[PDB]
């Protein structure tokens, strides 16, 4: 229940969790390319950051 | 399973092994005068670089970029309706399809078209050829043809490239820059380079599912093309979300059994890029034209 809700089931972010749970080491990675593409979206990632971080760990069929 | 949506990702990833091939691509270099296409991006990069104002460097681009020019103007024709065989006038389409005789069919042609002059009482025959070993003397058609065409070619002067297959009858071509560390929309039909929201905004396009297709993978591109996400997702009513992603996912898995440790690696870091901007939907553009 925040900024980044709208993302959780989007098909695009359904992927991108499937790809983080399956690999971690490019979390830091992905939250740096977030920083170039989408300076906003990393802004709010960086307000509520647990919340996306559950949203991108939570598993998805 | 019986949806169409999922009919074609299969077809189309079959499909797209043809380019590989150095056989074809041999062929498809015998058409293709590199040499200028090639020293005309140089000519090109040299001046660009007196403003470095311009970042990036763009190289295997300028030749890009190159690539569509000469295809539309030298190479490939658009068909609207082909020209009278006998009188060499206007023609107009029939609905009903000419059945393909023998030869159209070994060289891929399922729907042949119809194209009557009333001048003439002449059927002229416009074939509908998948086959692009049959395009490089063709040379000719609709943007199934020119797109078709365009991948072969890409792939012809080791570019890595995508047929990107749009449920609503577009088809273009995915362009790899090594340079830009991104995929690049390329639309040879339409003369466009990296202008995604061409078909949405310039067109008013009502987009739902766009997939992609290369010799490594299979992406569901949809996003790259459009910034109103919502709607898209309003019209994505044909399939399953997780059955078209589980189908992909599979596709993928199963055909990269047989590529490198490293190179599966690579495509990972790559594809983190193209899933951030499919969640980074852009603000909605006049010229998607000029
Ligand atoms: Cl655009
Ligand atoms: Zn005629
Ligand atoms: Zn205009």
């Amino acid at each position: 229940g925040h900024p980044l809700e709208f993302l959780r089931n989007q098909p695009q972010f359904q992927q991108m969790r499937q790809i983080i749970q399956q690999n971690p080491s490019l979390l830091p990675a992905l939250l740096q390319q977030i920083g170039r593409e989408n300076p906003q979206l990393l802004q709010q990632i960086s307000q509520h950051q647990e919340h996306f971080i559950q949203m991108l760990n939570e598993p998805v069929g | 399973g019986d949806s169409t949506i999922l009919k074609v990702l299969q077809s189309n990833i079959q499909h797209v092994q043809l380019y590989e091939n150095p056989v074809l691509q041999e062929k498809a270099l015998t058409c293709i005068p590199v040499s200028e296409l090639k020293r005309k991006a140089q000519e090109k990069l040299f001046r660009a670089r007196k403003l470095d104002k311009g970042t990036n460097v763009s190289d295997e681009d300028f030749l890009l970029l190159e690539l569509l020019h000469w295809f539309k103007e030298e190479f490939f024709r658009w068909v609207n309706n082909i020209v009278c065989s006998k009188c060499g006038g206007e023609t107009r389409s029939r609905d009903e399809a000419l059945l393909p005789n023998d030869d159209e069919l070994k060289w891929g042609a399922k729907n042949v078209e119809n194209h009557y002059c009333d001048a003439c009482q002449l059927s002229n025959r416009f074939p509908r050829y998948n086959n692009p070993e049959k395009l490089l003397e063709t040379r000719c058609g609709r943007c199934g043809e020119w797109a078709n065409c365009f991948t072969l070619c890409c792939r012809a002067l080791g570019f890595e490239a995508r047929y990107v297959w749009d449920y609503t009858d577009h088809v273009w071509t995915e362009v790899y820059s090594p340079s830009q560390q991104r995929w690049l929309h390329c639309d040879a039909c339409e003369d466009v380079c990296d202008k995604p929201l061409l078909y949405e905004i310039g067109w008013g396009k009502k987009l739902s599912y766009i997939i992609a297709f290369s010799k490594d993978e299979v992406v569901d591109v949809t996003w790259r093309y459009s910034c109103k996400h919502d709607e898209v997702m309003s019209r994505r009513t044909k399939v399953k979300e997780e059955l078209l992603r589980e189908t992909i996912n599979g596709l993928n898995k199963q055909r990269q059994l047989s590529l490198s440790e490293s190179r599966r690696k690579e495509l990972l870091q790559r594809i983190i890029v193209e899933l951030v901007e499919f969640i980074s939907p852009k603000t909605p553009h006049h010229h998607h034209h000029h």
